[PDB]
C-alpha cells in the first residue's frame, strides 16, 4: 500500500521528454537535441557562465534573459553540452543497456535525433515514441557516465557474448551491393598494385565499381605477411581498406552470417574502441553507396513464373482423380484431407523453387526482390512466394471447441500480384485477425512470466580477490542420449582453470595454474582429444559474504576477468528474467517449481 | 502585411464576400509581380473596391508609380452585388522563403495581419548534354539548357547574376591562399 | 467562377442492380417510431409510448372509492435550440403535458368528482435530427448493444470435471434464468440461474407431480437416479425440503415453497419472457402453441425434460453461441423504452401507496404523483449509463461510422466475464451481417465489431440483409425482388458469389462458382445454385469499402490503415482522391454536416454567413396567402467539435442559381464539391535517399510546406465559475492584484481577455477576484491588504493564466447572464412594466394583423347563400379563443354547402391556429426570457452565480516530428525537409515531393500502393479522373492502355537524377502519384521539460503532466539499472536531492548558482517520516 511503489518511485526535477527520430549523420557517441530542450535542462549552468562573464549580477536578470531567450549567446550552450554528457532512459526498462548516456548536439526542430545504430540496445521501433532524458549535476556522476555509462563501452550482451549491435537491413544491402561478382564488364582482366592503381582506374571510370581484376595485397598467415596475387574487385579493396591490420584480408560475397563472423573476431583479436570504429565507417561508407545506387521496386522486376499458370492447372487433374476417387468411396475423408494437403504442398514447393531461381538468374548482379531476399536485408523464401505465387494453404480453425488443424481442401492459389476473389480475402482476413488475437493472447501470459520472475531475486555482490578453494568443479561437454547440444567451448571459456595442461602430444604447456583461459587456447583444447578440465565454481568459494574474483571468471560484459567491486546478483536476476517472455512442461510453473523448493507431486 | 476594414483576425468573415478572409490571405500569396524602376524598397497600397463586381488581381490598380503586376487575370475573390471592401498592402524584396511568424515583426497594431511570402523567382530549369563529332576526331559536345521564368525578369539577366555570384566564389579560393 | 463540375469514370464489369440503403436507417427510424414533435391524433399501432400507457394504466384502489386514468399527452415544442443549447450548456429538451383523469369516488359512496388536470412532468431531451443529443452541452450516442435472444438452448458442458454434463437454459426476458444439468452421477438436476443443484424429481413433485412411485410411474434410470439422491420422496415434505435447501436456518414451509414454484414457472405478473422469447421457445421446441402465457407451462416443461433427456443419453447436438440467429439487436428505441417503462411502473407503484388511503376534496392531480423521479431516471440514463458515449466529432467518416458502432458489454447479450475466444473472434455467419475485417484488434476485439452497409434490421433483433433471387441458371431477374433475408434461414442454401462473371443478360459464364454452402466452403456447379450476392463490395464496412485496389492487399493492412483513416484530421483544402470507388458522394449525403436544399427554387442571396432561398412560392395558392416565405440558413462557421478539431463550411452556390430537391449548397469539412475528400494527391519517388528514410519514416520537398495542402486549424475552450461563497462573492474584474498592466493589456476593462489578441504563455486569460471571507480567522487581514490599493486583501487572485506551451489567437469571449436584467434606469418597476407594456403593444398589433389574415384569407369559397358571415367572424375575431369556433366557422354559411371539397379554408384556418399556436409559444417564451433575465437567467448551476469564458485558436502547419500515413498501412513520421534542389528531379525539370523507402513494402504485402502511385501518375495532365468497384477494379492490360495514351513509359519506371552530381542513377526508379493523409498526433503537444518548478503542499515533490511542468516518473527498474553498475552519485542525488528535498533542492540550486558545485546529501524526509509515523512509543531512536 506505501513502501512499495511511491517510496521509490519519484518526481524528478531536470528531465525532460519528446520523441525521438532516427540519425544518419552523427557518431555513436552523440545524440542530436532540440534547442528549447537543450536550452532549459541545462539552464543553471547557463546561468552561472553568464556570471562568470560579469555581465549580470542577479539569477533574477539571468532568468529574464534565459527565458525570454533574447539575441545573445547560445555559445554557452555550445560549450557546456560538450563535456556534460546527458543520460538517455527508456519507460519499460528490461536490462541495463535501456539506459545510456551520450555527448549531446544541438539540431533543429522539436524531436530527438538518435544514431541508428544504439537503438537495438533500447529493442524500440521509431513509431513515435516518447523518450525521457536526464541531467545528472554533480561531476562524481558525470565521470560514472563518460567512464561506464558511454554508448561505446557497452557493445556486448551481459546476458551472453553475443555483440548488440548487429547492422541492418539497409547497410546490410548496400555492402550486398558492392561485393558481388560479375563476369564481364568495364576493365576486365588487368593488373594494379592494391590502393593506389586501383584508385586511379576506378576514379577515371576506366573500370566501373566492379570487375574481376589481379592485385598484389599482404596478408598475414597465423600470423605472418604473404604478399600475393589475389583474384577481386575494387570495392573489397574499398572495404578492406578499413578492416584493421592484424586479420588480413576478406574475399567472400559480404552477407549477414559473414557480417558477424567479421564484427566477432575483430572484437576478439583487438578490443573495443577500434571494433566501434570499424563498425562506424563500414556504416557510412556501405550507407552512401547503397544510395548512390538508387535501388528501387518495380512489377516488372516481380516474373511470376509462366509454368505456374501451367503448374497451378496441371495439379487439377491430379485433383480430379483423387476426386473421383473418393467419389468412389474406397478412400477415408481424413486421408482425402491429407493426400490433397499433400499434393497442393508439393506444388507450392515446387513453383516456389523455381520461382527464386528465375529470380536469381535474371541478372545475377540485380533484382531488388532478389536482393532484399538474399542479402537477408528484410524478407524470406515465404514472402516473396506470396508476392509472386500462391498464397499457399490457410487453416479452418474454427476459432472454438476446435484443435483448428485440418485445413482448407483449396488453397488460395491467387498470389497478391493478381489480386484476389471475395471469399479469398475474406478468409484471409479470418486468419489474419486470429494470429493478431493469438499474438495479443501471447503477449499477456508473458507479462506474468516476466513480472515474477524479475521479481525473483534480489541480493549482494562478490567481494575477494581469490578464494582459496582448490576444490573446483570437474566441468564437461553435456550430451543428450542422441547427440551433444551444449558445447564445452562457452561452457570453458573465460573460467579460471586449476592445474597447468598440457597436450597429448609431449611437452606443451597450455596454461599456467590461475590464468585467464583465452579463446585460442580453448579452441586448442577443444581439437586437443582432452574430454573434460577442472576449473572454479561461484558455488566452492571459501570466502564468507561474497565470492572471490578468480572464483567467477570473464565479465561478459567487457571481455575481461571480473574485477573487485562490481554488483553480479541484480545482473545474474535481470539475464536469467528477461527472456521469459519468449519462454513458450515449461513456461513459468516449472521454474517457479525449481526454485521455491516445491514437491513435484509426482 | 494585409489591414482589411471591419475584420480584426485570421478567421472572421466580411458581409456580401463570398469567401473567408483565410482564403483571401491564401489566394493573395499566389500574386505574382514585377518592377519597372530600381531602388523600390517597400511599398504601401490602398483598394478601395465598392462596386457591384468580382474582384480580379489585375483590378489591382498598381497605382504606385513603383512597381507592377504581371498575372492580371487571377480571381482574388466574388464580391455579391452590394459589397463594399476596403484594402491595404505591403510589398517588399526579399530572398528563398519566410514564413509568417517572424513577419510579426512589423507592428501588429491590433488589425495588422501578416501573411507567408515566396519569393523566389523561378520556376523552372533545364539543362541536357550530348555528344557531336567529326569522323575519326571527337570531344565535341552539346549543352542545352533552358530557363523558365516568371516573366519579371528574362532569362538572360537571372543567369547572367547566378554566374556572377558563381565567380565571385571561386575568386577568393583560387588565387588567395593564406596559410596556418 | 468557371468551376471544373466535372464527373469521374466508373469502371466496372457487371451493371449495378440494386442501390445503396440509406445509413441513418437504425437511429433515426428508432427514435421516429418512438415519439415525435406533434400530432399524434389517432397513432402508433400498435407499439409505442400509448403501449406503454396501455400496459400500466388505469391505477386503481383495492377496490376503494379512487380512481386515476389516463388522458392522451401532448408533445410540446423545445423551448430553446439546438445551437443554444450548445453554446449555452444547457440540454435541448422538450416538455411533456398529459391530461391525467382523476377519479374521486366519494369514500363509501358513489363517484365522486371526475375531473381532468394537464399536469407537465417533466422534460426530456429530443434528438436532433441526425440521431445525437445534446446533453449539457456536450454531443454523446447511444450506441446499440448485440443481445442474447430469449428462449430454450441445449448445451452438453464438457470437462466439467471430466464428465459430460448436458444442461438446458430457460432464458427470459425479464426475470430469472432456469437451468436443468446432469451431475457428474448421471443424477438430473433443476435449478434457476445456472446455480447449485436440484434434483429435477424435487422439482417435479414441486409442481403437482403425487408420490415419488407415482412420478416414476408417469415418467419411467436418470429419473431414477435422481430419485436416488433425492431427500424428498413426497408432496408435501417434498416442497419442505425444497424451500429447506433455499435457504439456511430459515423455515421451510410447505406453502410458501408452493407459491415459490408457482410464481416462478407458472406467473404472469412475475415470470417475464418477450414474445422473441416465446418465438424462440416455440421454434426450438418445434411448438405450435403462439399466442399463449408469455410465461412458462407445464406441457413446455415436459417437453423441454424430455429433449433434455434426448440429449443427455448422446441423440442429438449441442447449440453454439457465436451463431448470429441467437443474438438480437434492440436499438436505441427499445432500450430508452425499457428504463421509461420501469419508471413509470414504479411510480405507479408509490401512487397506488398514496391512493390506499383517500380522502375527499384535498386530493387533485396536482398533488398525487412526484412523477419527478421519471425525470431523475431518464436524466440518469442520458447522463451515466454504460452505453451512452461521447462523439468521435472530429471527422465525417468518424461518426458515420460510429453511428453504427455494435457494442457488446454490459446487460443484454453476453458479459465480459462470460466470452472465451468467439466473443473475441469472426464467426462463419458474419458474411454480410457484421464486418469481418473491421473488428479492431486489441481489449475490445470481436466486442465492438462494426456493421456492414447492405445490413438491415428486422422487426425482431435479426439482423437481415438482401440476397438477390436465383434459379436453374439465371439470376432470377437480377432482379425485380429483392429477398432479405435473416440469418437462421440462410443456413440450407447455397449462396453463389457476385464476382463470378455475368452476361448483361443474367448468365454465369464458367463451369465452376464459387459459394459457401455449410461451414465448409466449396467451389460449384452454377445449375443448384439459388441466391446470389447483391455486390461484391457488400463484404466490407463502411469504411472499409473505400480502400482503392483492394484485392492486391493484406488483411492487417487494410486494419489500421482504416484505423487510420478514423482519425484523419481535417485539412484546411481537401482534394477528391483522383482515384476512388463509387461511393464517395453519397457518403456525404447521408451525413447531415451540410447545408441541403429543402425544396426547389431560385436563391435570392448567398454569403458565407447565411444562405437566402425564396422557395417556390407554389404552396401559398392552392392556399390564399398567408405570409412570405424565405428561407435564411446560417452557417457553422468556426466551432470546436470534440477533438478541438474546428469545423467550417463555405457555399457553392451564386447569386443567381435556381437549386432543386436534393442539392448540397456548400463544401467543407472534408467535402469537396460534394465528394469525400480527406487526402491529397501528391508526387512520391521510392528510392531510399540518404538513409533518412531508413525505416518506414518519410521524406519531405519543400513545396508541401509551401503549398499548405497539409495544414489545419484547431481551437479549445476556458471556462471559469464565479460562485456565491458563504463568506464573499467571487468576481470577475480587472482589479487583479500583483499583476502588471500588459499582463491586463489583453484583458478588456470587464476582465477577461478581447477576441483579437495573440497570447504569450502565461499571460492573464479570465480575470477571477473574489473577496471570499472564509478566514473567519482575521478577517480584518482582508480588510487591512484589500485597503492597500493593490487589494490582495486576502481577496484570492483567481485570473487564470495562459497554460505554458499555449499560443494562439483569441475569439469571442460571452459574459453569458449574469443574474441580473435589473442593472440600470435607476428603478425596478418603471422598467419591467415598460418592457411588459412594450410586450403588450407589438402582442396586440402583431395578433391584430394575424387576425385580418385569418379573417379576409379564408371567406373564399363557393360557399352559397345570403352573406351573413362578416360581421358575425369579425366579432368572433375580437376575442379569439381560436377553440370555440375555429371547427364552426360560424356554422351556417360554410354549412349551407352540405357538399363540399375538402375545405380550403378550414386548411387555411387550422393552419392560422397552428400559426398563432406557435406565435403565442415564442411569446409566452419571449416572456419567460424577460422575466427570468430579471433573475439568474439561464440554467445555471445553483451554489455559483456565472461561469465566464474564452475560446483560443491556433493555426498549424507541419513540422519534423508530424506523423503522416496513406490509405494502405504506410504508417509513417517525417525526417527531413529537403531543399527543393537535391530532390532526385526527372527528366522535365520536376524535383519530386515525397520519397519512400522501398525497404518496407515487400515484407507487408500491399502492392496496392504502387497500383495507386501509377495510375494517379497517368491522370493528373489532367485526363478524367477515375473511380472502380473493390473487387472489381481496374485490370492490368487496361492500365497498360491508359498510362500508354497518357504519353509514359508503359512499364510504372523511369529514370532519375540528383541534384548535386547531376549522376543518372543507374538502376531506373520508380515515381508515382498517390493519395496522402495527415494523422493527429501532432508532436506540439509531446513537448515538456523542467528544471525548478511551484512545490506541492503535502510533500517536496513537484507534480508534472504539463498542466505543470513537473518531472517523470523515477520508477523502481531504473532504479535497479543504477543498481547495476556502481552509481556513485547518480542514485544518491535522485533519490535525494534531484527529488524530494524542498531545501536540499533549493540549496543545491542556490550552490550551483553560487559556485559551489560540491553537494551535502542528508538524510529525506522519508526517514524523518519514518521517525515520526513510526510514532516511536516511549522514545528510544539512535545517535550513535
Amino acid at each position: 500500500g506505501r513502501f512499495r511503489q511511491n517510496l521509490l518511485g519519484k518526481r524528478v526535477d531536470y528531465s525532460a521528454r519528446s520523441v525521438i527520430v532516427v540519425g544518419p549523420e552523427l557518431k555513436m557517441h552523440e545524440c542530436g537535441l532540440p534547442k528549447d530542450m537543450a536550452a532549459e535542462l541545462y539552464k543553471p549552468f547557463i546561468i552561472r557562465k553568464l556570471i562568470e562573464r560579469g555581465i549580470v549580477k542577479t539569477v533574477k536578470s539571468a532568468k529574464k534573459i534565459v527565458d525570454r531567450k533574447e539575441p545573445v549567446i547560445w555559445d554557452i550552450l555550445e560549450y557546456v553540452m560538450k563535456g556534460h554528457p546527458v543520460l538517455l532512459n527508456r519507460a519499460p526498462t528490461l536490462h541495463r543497456l535501456g539506459i545510456q548516456a551520450f555527448q549531446p548536439k544541438l539540431i533543429e526542430g522539436k524531436a530527438i535525433q538518435l544514431h541508428p545504430l544504439s537503438c537495438t540496445a533500447f529493442n524500440a521501433d521509431f513509431d513515435g515514441d516518447q523518450m525521457a532524458v536526464h541531467l545528472p549535476l554533480s561531476n562524481e556522476a558525470i565521470l560514472e557516465a563518460q567512464l561506464l555509462m558511454l554508448a561505446s563501452h557497452n557493445i556486448l550482451n551481459p546476458a551472453n557474448g553475443a555483440p548488440i549491435t548487429v547492422p541492418s537491413q539497409d547497410m546490410v544491402l548496400g555492402l550486398y551491393y558492392i561485393t558481388k561478382l560479375r563476369p564481364n564488364t568495364k576493365g576486365h582482366g588487368l593488373i594494379f598494385y592494391g590502393p593506389e592503381e586501383a584508385t586511379i582506374a576506378y576514379n577515371e571510370g576506366k573500370v566501373d565499381i566492379h570487375a574481376p581484376i589481379k592485385v598484389y595485397v599482404e596478408d598475414y598467415e597465423n600470423g605472418e605477411l604473404v604478399r600475393r596475387m589475389v583474384e577481386t574487385s575494387v570495392g573489397r579493396l574499398m572495404v578492406n581498406e578499413y578492416v584493421p591490420k592484424k586479420v588480413g584480408y576478406v574475399n567472400e560475397v559480404l552477407g549477414k552470417k559473414a557480417l558477424r563472423d567479421i564484427i566477432g573476431s575483430v572484437i576478439k583479436i583487438c578490443g573495443v574502441a577500434t571494433t566501434a570504429k570499424f563498425l562506424d565507417d563500414i556504416k557510412n561508407l556501405g550507407y552512401y553507396m547503397a544510395f548512390k545506387g538508387g535501388l528501387s521496386f518495380n512489377l516488372a522486376d516481380v516474373l511470376i513464373p509462366d509454368e505456374k499458370d501451367q503448374l497451378i492447372q496441371e495439379g487439377y487433374t491430379a485433383v480430379e482423380q483423387i476426386m473421383q476417387d473418393y467419389s468412389m468411396g474406397f478412400i477415408t475423408f481424413n486421408e482425402r484431407y491429407n493426400q490433397i494437403i499433400d499434393t497442393w504442398t508439393h506444388i507450392n514447393g515446387r513453383l516456389s523453387n523455381v520461382l527464386i531461381k528465375q529470380l536469381s538468374s535474371d541478372n545475377d548482379g540485380f533484382n531488388s526482390v532478389f536482393m532484399m531476399m538474399d542479402s537477408g536485408a528484410r524478407g524470406s523464401k515465404e514472402q516473396i512466394r506470396q508476392l509472386s505465387g500462391m498464397r499457399g494453404l490457410m487453416a479452418k480453425p474454427q476459432k472454438s471447441g476446435a484443435e483448428g488443424g485440418q485445413i482448407i481442401e483449396n488453397p488460395i492459389l491467387s498470389n497478391f500480384k493478381e489480386g484476389l476473389s471475395v471469399l479469398e480475402y475474406f478468409i484471409s482476413t479470418h486468419g489474419a485477425r486470429k494470429g493478431l488475437a493469438d499474438t495479443a493472447l501471447k503477449t499477456a501470459d508473458a507479462g506474468y512470466l516476466t513480472r515474477r520472475l524479475v521479481d525473483v531475486s534480489h541480493d549482494v555482490i562478490i567481494t575477494e580477490e581469490d578464494c582459496g578453494t582448490l576444490r573446483g568443479l570437474l566441468t564437461t561437454e553435456l550430451k543428450q542420449n542422441e547427440d551433444v547440444v551444449a558445447s564445452l567451448y562457452e561452457r570453458i571459456l573465460g573460467r579460471v582453470s586449476v592445474h597447468d595442461i598440457i597436450h597429448p602430444t609431449t611437452g606443451d604447456i597450455i596454461v599456467r595454474a590461475g590464468e585467464e583461459i583465452r579463446e585460442q587456447a580453448a579452441q586448442i583444447i577443444e581439437d586437443s582429444p582432452i574430454e573434460a578440465v577442472e576449473i572454479r565454481s561461484v558455488l566452492t568459494c571459501e570466502s564468507k559474504k561474497g565470492v572471490c574474483a578468480k572464483c567467477y571468471g570473464r565479465n561478459l560484459a567487457t571481455n575481461r576477468m571480473v574485477q573487485r567491486g562490481e554488483v553480479v546478483g541484480v545482473i545474474a536476476a535481470q539475464s536469467i528474467g528477461e527472456p521469459g517472455t519468449q519462454l513458450t512442461t515449461g513456461g513459468l510453473p516449472r521454474v517457479t517449481e525449481l526454485f521455491e523448493a516445491r514437491n513435484p507431486s509426482n | 502585411a494585409i489591414k482589411i476594414e471591419g475584420v480584426e483576425h485570421e478567421f472572421a468573415t466580411i458581409p456580401g464576400v463570398l469567401e473567408d478572409v483565410t482564403n483571401i490571405i491564401l489566394n493573395l500569396k499566389q500574386v505574382r509581380f514585377k518592377q519597372i524602376v530600381p531602388n523600390a524598397d517597400v511599398e504601401k497600397a490602398t483598394i478601395v473596391i465598392s462596386n457591384s463586381e468580382v474582384f480580379r488581381a489585375g483590378d489591382l490598380n498598381a497605382q504606385l508609380s513603383n512597381f507592377e503586376v504581371l498575372n492580371s487575370n487571377l480571381v482574388i475573390c466574388h464580391l455579391d452585388k452590394s459589397a463594399t471592401l476596403t484594402m491595404e498592402f505591403s510589398i517588399n524584396k526579399g530572398r528563398g522563403y519566410v514564413s509568417a511568424e517572424e513577419n510579426r515583426a512589423e507592428h501588429n497594431e491590433l488589425s495588422t495581419i501578416a501573411i507567408d511570402s515566396i519569393y523566389t523567382p523561378i520556376r523552372n530549369v533545364k539543362y541536357a548534354v550530348e555528344n557531336f563529332r567529326v569522323e575519326q576526331k571527337t570531344d565535341y559536345e552539346k549543352l542545352l539548357m533552358e530557363v523558365t521564368t516568371d516573366g519579371s525578369i528574362r532569362p538572360v539577366d537571372a543567369l547572367r547574376e547566378a554566374a556572377q555570384i558563381l565567380i565571385s566564389h571561386f575568386s577568393l579560393f583560387a588565387e588567395n591562399k593564406i596559410a596556418i | 467562377t468557371p468551376t471544373t463540375n466535372n464527373k469521374r469514370i466508373n469502371f466496372a464489369s457487371i451493371k449495378n442492380p440494386l442501390f445503396y440503403p440509406d445509413f441513418l436507417e437504425v437511429q433515426l427510424k428508432s427514435f421516429h417510431d418512438f415519439l415525435q414533435l406533434d400530432t399524434p391524433p389517432e397513432r402508433r399501432k400498435k407499439e409505442g409510448l400509448y403501449k406503454v400507457f396501455a400496459e400500466n394504466f388505469p391505477i386503481t384502489d383495492t377496490r376503494n372509492n379512487f380512481v386515476l386514468e389516463f388522458l392522451d399527452y401532448y408533445i410540446d415544442p423545445p423551448k430553446y435550440s439546438i445551437e443554444e443549447c450548445l453554446s449555452r450548456g444547457l440540454t435541448y429538451s422538450v416538455p411533456l403535458k398529459a391530461k391525467l383523469k382523476l377519479y374521486c369516488t366519494d369514500p363509501d359512496h358513489e363517484d365522486f368528482a371526475t375531473v381532468i388536470q394537464d399536469v407537465f412532468l417533466g422534460p426530456i431531451p429530443y434528438m436532433t435530427s441526425s440521431g445525437t443529443f445534446v446533453i449539457n452541452g456536450a454531443e454523446r450516442v447511444i450506441v446499440s448493444q448485440l443481445h442474447r435472444s430469449p428462449g430454450v438452448f441445449f448445451g452438453q458442458s464438457l470437462h466439467t470435471n471430466g464428465t459430460k454434463l448436458y444442461s438446458a437454459r430457460i432464458i427470459p426476458f425479464k426475470g430469472s434464468w432456469i437451468e436443468f444439468a446432469t451431475d457428474i452421477n448421471n443424477v438430473m438436476y433443476a435449478y434457476i440461474d445456472r446455480k447449485k443443484k436440484l434434483p429435477v424429481t424435487t422439482l417435479l413433485r414441486a409442481i403437482g407431480f403425487e408420490a415419488d412411485k407415482d412420478i416414476l410411474d408417469i415418467f419411467n434410470s436418470i429419473i431414477f437416479n435422481t430419485l436416488q439422491k433425492d431427500p424428498c420422496n413426497s408432496e408435501k415434505e417434498a416442497l419442505y425440503y425444497v424451500y429447506r435447501q433455499l435457504r439456511n436456518a430459515e423455515p421451510a414451509d410447505d406453502a410458501s415453497a408452493r407459491e415459490v414454484i408457482t410464481n416462478l414457472f407458472f406467473s404472469d405478473k412475475r415470470y417475464d419472457l418477450g414474445d422473441v422469447g416465446r418465438y424462440r421457445i416455440n421454434k426450438k421446441l418445434n411448438l405450435n402453441i403462439d399466442p399463449d402465457i408469455k410465461v412458462l407451462t407445464n406441457e413446455d416443461i415436459i417437453e423441454i425434460i424430455k429433449y433434455l433427456i434426448e440429449l443427455v443419453n448422446s441423440k442429438a447436438s449441442v447449440d453454439d453461441i457465436d451463431h448470429l440467429s441467437n443474438r438480437r439487436v434492440r436499438t436505441v428505441g427499445e432500450q430508452l423504452y425499457n428504463q421509461f417503462g420501469i419508471g413509470l411502473a414504479r411510480m405507479a407503484r408509490t401512487v397506488r401507496d398514496r391512493m390506499n388511503v383517500r380522502d375527499n376534496e384535498v386530493f387533485t392531480p396536482i398533488d398525487l404523483v412526484n412523477a419527478k423521479t421519471i425525470s431523475s431516471v431518464v436524466n440518469s440514463f442520458f447522463g451515466t449509463n454504460a452505453l451512452s458515449q461521447f462523439m468521435d466529432q472530429t471527422n465525417p467518416l468518424a461518426e458515420i461510422t460510429h453511428k453504427r458502432r455494435l457494442s457488446a458489454l454490459g446487460p443484454g447479450g453476453l458479459s465480459r466475464e462470460r466470452a472465451g475466444f468467439e466473443v473475441r473472434d469472426v464467426h462463419y455467419t458474419h458474411y454480410g451481417r457484421l464486418c469481418p475485417i473491421e473488428t479492431p484488434e486489441g481489449p475490445n476485439i470481436g466486442l465492438i465489431s462494426s456493421l456492414c452497409v447492405y445490413a438491415k434490421i428486422s422487426d425482431l433483433g435479426f439482423i437481415t440483409t438482401p440476397y438477390r433471387e436465383v434459379k436453374n441458371g439465371k439470376v432470377d431477374f437480377s432482379d425485380n425482388g429483392l429477398k432479405y433475408y435473416t440469418a437462421e434461414e440462410e443456413e440450407e442454401k447455397t449462396v453463389a458469389q457476385g464476382n463470378a462473371p455475368l452476361d448483361e443478360n443474367g448468365r454465369f459464364v464458367r463451369e465452376r462458382v464459387k459459394a459457401r454452402y455449410e461451414s465448409d466452403f466449396p467451389l460449384v456447379t452454377p445449375d443448384e445454385v439459388d441466391l446470389m450476392d447483391v455486390s461484391p463490395t457488400q463484404i466490407a464496412s463502411i469504411a472499409a469499402a473505400l480502400i482503392p485496389f483492394l484485392e492486391h492487399d493484406d488483411a492487417n493492412r487494410a486494419l489500421m490503415g482504416s484505423n487510420m483513416m478514423r482519425q484523419a484530421v481535417p485539412l484546411l483544402r481537401p482534394e477528391s482522391p483522383i482515384v476512388g470507388t463509387g461511393i464517395e458522394g453519397k457518403l456525404v449525403k447521408d451525413s447531415r454536416t451540410q447545408i441541403v436544399a429543402e425544396r426547389g427554387g431560385e436563391v435570392v442571396f448567398v454569403d458565407a454567413s447565411c444562405i437566402k432561398i425564396r422557395y417556390d412560392r407554389t404552396a401559398d395558392e392552392e392556399f390564399v396567402s398567408f405570409d412570405d416565405a424565405i428561407v435564411t440558413y446560417y452557417l457553422p462557421k468556426y466551432r470546436k467539435t470534440n477533438q478541438s478539431t474546428t469545423i467550417d463550411l463555405h457555399p457553392i452556390c451564386s447569386k443567381g442559381d435556381r437549386v432543386e430537391a436534393g442539392q448540397i449548397l456548400t463544401e467543407g469539412y472534408s467535402t469537396q464539391g460534394g465528394e469525400l475528400a480527406l487526402g491529397r494527391n501528391v508526387q512520391v519517388a521510392y528510392m531510399p535517399w540518404k538513409g533518412y528514410n531508413y525505416e518506414d519514416a518519410i521524406v519531405l520537398n519543400e513545396r508541401m510546406v509551401r503549398e499548405d495542402f497539409f495544414t489545419s486549424v484547431h481551437v479549445d475552450e476556458y471556462i471559469l465559475e464565479v460562485r456565491e461563497t458563504k463568506r464573499g462573492l467571487e468576481e470577475l474584474t480587472s482589479d487583479i492584484p500583483n499583476v502588471s498592466e500588459d499582463a491586463t493589456r489583453d484583458l478588456d476593462e470587464n476582465g477577461i481577455v478581447r477576441i483579437g489578441a495573440h497570447i504569450e504563455p502565461g499571460d492573464i486569460l479570465i480575470g477571477k477576484i473574489t473577496p471570499k471571507g472564509e478566514s473567519d480567522p482575521t478577517p480584518e487581514e482582508k480588510l487591512l491588504r484589500a485597503i492597500f490599493g493593490d487589494k490582495a486583501g486576502d481577496v484570492k487572485d483567481a485570473s487564470l493564466k495562459a497554460t505554458p506551451s499555449l499560443r494562439g489567437v483569441v475569439i469571442d469571449t460571452k459574459l453569458f447572464s449574469k443574474a441580473a436584467k435589473k442593472k440600470s434606469r435607476t428603478s425596478t418597476k418603471e422598467a419591467v412594466s415598460k418592457l411588459d407594456e412594450t410586450y403588450a403593444k407589438r402582442q396586440q398589433q402583431l395578433h391584430e394583423r394575424l387576425i385580418e389574415k385569418l379573417t379576409e384569407l379564408t371567406k373564399g369559397k363557393t360557399c352559397c347563400g345570403v352573406k351573413d358571415y362578416l360581421n358575425v367572424e369579425l366579432i368572433k375575431a375580437g376575442s379569439k379563443f381560436t377553440k370555440k369556433d375555429l371547427e364552426a366557422l360560424d356554422f351556417n354559411v360554410i354549412q349551407l354547402s352540405d357538399w363540399t371539397n375538402d375545405a380550403h379554408t378550414n386548411e387555411l384556418i387550422k393552419a392560422v391556429a397552428v400559426n398563432y399556436l406557435k406565435h403565442s409559444k415564442e411569446i409566452e417564451a419571449e416572456l419567460r426570457r424577460r422575466k427570468l433575465d430579471e433573475t439568474i437567467g439561464d440554467e445555471l448551476p445553483a451554489g455559483i452565480v456565472q461561469m465566464a469564458k474564452v475560446y483560443i485558436a491556433k493555426k498549424r502547419k507541419i513540422q519534423v516530428g508530424d506523423k503522416m500515413a496513406g490509405r494502405h498501412g504506410n504508417k509513417g513520421i517525417v525526417s527531413k525537409i529537403v531543399r527543393q534542389e537535391d530532390m532526385p528531379f526527372l527528366a522535365d525539370g520536376t524535383p519530386v515531393d515525397i520519397c519512400l523507402n522501398p525497404l518496407g513494402v515487400p515484407s507487408r504485402m500491399n502492392l496496392g500502393q504502387i497500383f495507386e502511385a501509377v495510375l494517379a501518375w497517368a491522370g493528373r495532365k489532367m485526363n478524367v479522373k477515375f473511380a472502380t468497384p473493390i473487387f472489381d477494379g481496374a485490370s492490368l492490360n487496361d492500365m497498360n492502355e491508359w498510362t500508354d495514351k497518357a504519353g509514359l513509359p508503359r512499364d510504372g519506371k523511369t529514370y532519375l537524377y540528383d541534384g548535386g552530381t547531376g549522376e543518372r542513377f543507374d538502376q531506373p526508379a520508380t515515381v508515382g502519384v498517390t493519395y496522402f493523409l495527415k494523422l493527429g498526433h501532432m508532436v506540439d503537444d509531446k513537448m515538456h521539460a523542467r528544471s525548478i518548478g511551484p512545490y506541492s503542499l503535502i510533500t517536496q515533490q513537484p507534480l508534472g503532466g504539463k498542466a505543470q511542468f513537473g518531472g517523470q516518473r523515477f520508477g523502481e527498474m531504473e532504479v535497479w539499472a543504477l543498481e547495476a553498475f556502481g552509481a556513485s552519485h547518480i542514485l544518491q542525488e535522485i533519490l535525494t536531492v534531484k527529488s524530494d528535498d524542498v531545501v536540499g533542492r533549493s540549496k543545491a540550486y542556490e550552490a550551483i548558482v553560487k559556485g559551489d558545485p560540491m553537494p551535502t546529501p542528508g538524510i529525506p524526509e522519508s526517514l524523518n517520516v519514518l521517525l515520526h509515523e513510526l510514532k516511536g512509543l516511549g522514545l528510544s531512536f539512535s545517535l550513535d
